[PDB]
């Protein structure tokens, strides 16, 4: 345990040392370096980022007090400190400009110990997308009902969140609907639960009258219970030739032909899935209702000769297996 | 982990939004092959529990994450599947996220979640160093998103194998 601690340490600190100078001039040596980040923004839409070591799964255990202090400043030209631009120990801009793409921020953190952890934070530009597509299967989980998530939020610390069926507010009383964070839960879900969903997202800050909204559109199709069977098919051998390539497809073959509805990899004979590797590499095409997965084998030599080779199908619905046997032709 | 639900369609929806976003052959950018060092022996059932597991995948969840969700991720892919495969995988990471809440100072082999954790968080470091030294090339990009194709399917897989094993 304080070997791996160590190892942590040492990973931080070649990560501080691998930084441009552009960024460790800024850094207070008495700190430890707890990373950097480069956070999702939209133009005309609020903006929230935490500090680094707060949010690192390895660190976070080291700097997880309640009486930790967090400040916040704009480095790259001027150093410059931060007052308007925070919110709960975050930074906060309530309306993103193309301007903020360009700049960059310090946070520190300092713990009661008198200790200290930095981390720098960017953030790019993305597009918000308009609505996106979801498709719920009855028969899926119908109990607990339908999830809809009020989409990729750029900023936390809102006060609250409205949702609108094909522009008409939902009353959320805990029948058909009820909320949980980010969360639309749609009970006893049907055929007629299909439709636009809309969520307005408030914010409130006191430099500012009105609220700040943010929306995101989700596009709900619930369907009947489908039949996910799909079959595999492959070649049982492969023929090859010492010192040359050889390759060989499984291909998956949705009964009803059901688009994008397989899992499918290649296996080696100790159980690895195989990628984009040296000797052995493996690709997949998808189309309709047809899922292949094609074997390569680079340069065939005597050890592969015998070899067993699985293609696996799955799809939560059903899982299925095949083997081939590299054979010397 | 209690949660409410849990949603594997996702991890389907998710896994074939990602190799459907495939744009290049990738026998067109062999050379640009890279052994990243996946650390299956650190991701196996064989001894990994869910303990372990859950703060581990929500680790290797972020990861894939900040990559698709990067700067140059959004020329580099396709935007209506890049959306459809963020939204996915964001929520996962919610809920695995919350799971390592309710394991606060409850860590069962704190040891082998913060190795495994570390072997995690190099493997994708060496991804972006990749990524970065090649200038973000198209075939290099096809390199990383078949390798995050790679892990996220032996994630899969593992998920898989330890609700059989119970
Ligand atoms: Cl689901
Ligand atoms: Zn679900």
């Amino acid at each position: 345990m304080i070997d791996i601690e160590n190892e942590i340490t040492e990973f931080f600190n070649k990560m501080r040392d691998t930084l441009p100078a552009k960024d460790s001039k800024w850094l207070n040596p008495s700190c430890m370096f707890g990373g950097t980040m480069n956070d999702m923004a939209a133009l005309g839409e609020p903006f929230s980022a935490k500090c680094p070591p707060i949010e690192d799964s390895l660190l976070s255990h080291r700097y997880n007090d309640k009486d930790n202090v967090v400040n916040w400043e704009k480095i790259g030209k001027t150093r410059r400190p931060l007052n308007r631009r925070v919110k709960n120990g975050d930074l906060w801009i309530a309306n993103y400009t193309s301007n903020d793409s360009h700049r960059r921020y310090l946070c520190t953190v300092t713990t009661k110990n008198g200790d200290c952890v930095q981390g720098i934070v960017r953030s790019h530009i993305r597009k918000p997308p308009s609505c996106i597509p979801e498709t719920y299967e009855l028969g899926t989980h119908d109990k607990y009902g339908i999830d809809l998530y009020c989409g990729i939020l750029y900023a936390k610390h809102y006060n609250n969140i409205t949702w609108y069926k094909n522009n008409q507010e939902l009353i959320i009383d805990g029948t058909k609907y009820s909320q949980s964070g980010q969360n639309l839960i749609i009970h006893n879900p049907e055929l007629e639960d299909s439709g636009r969903y809309d969520c307005y997202v408030h914010y409130d800050d006191v430099r500012i009258k009105n609220d700040i909204v943010v929306s995101r559109c989700k596009i709900l199709t619930v369907i009947p219970s489908q039949d996910h069977r799909f079959k595999l098919i492959l070649d049982p051998k492969i023929n090859v030739t010492i010192g040359e390539p050889a390759n060989i497809t499984c291909t998956a073959v949705s009964t009803s032909l059901l688009v994008d509805d397989v899992l499918i990899d290649w296996e080696n004979p100790s159980g690895w899935i195989i990628g984009l590797d040296f000797g052995v590499y493996s690709i997949l095409t998808s189309s309709g209702g047809i899922t292949e997965a094609t074997l390569y084998f680079e340069n065939v030599t005597e050890e592969y000769i015998g070899n067993t080779y699985t293609c696996r199908g799955h799809n939560y619905y059903f899982d299925k297996t095949l083997t081939t046997t590299v054979v010397l032709e | 982990c209690d949660l409410p639900q849990t949603h594997n369609l996702r991890n389907k929806r998710a896994l074939t939004l990602l190799v459907k976003m495939r744009r290049l052959s990738p026998l067109s950018c062999l050379k640009d092959r890279k052994d990243f060092g996946f650390p299956q022996e650190k991701v196996g059932a064989q001894q990994i529990q869910e303990a372990q597991a859950i703060p581990v995948l929500s680790e290797l969840t972020q990861q894939v994450l900040n990559i698709f969700t990067s700067k140059d991720s959004s020329a580099a892919w396709n935007a209506t599947l890049l959306d459809s495969f963020c939204n996915e995988v964001h929520q996962q990471l919610n809920d695995l996220k919350a799971c390592v809440m309710q394991q606060v100072g409850v860590q069962e082999s704190p040891l082998t979640q913060e190795d495994s954790l570390l072997a995690v968080r190099k493997y994708f470091h060496r991804i972006t160093v990749y990524l970065r030294e090649k200038k973000h090339s198209p075939c290099a990009w096809e390199v990383v998103r078949a390798e995050v194709w790679r892990a996220l399917s032996s994630s899969v897989n593992l998920l898989a194998r330890l609700s059989k094993e119970e």
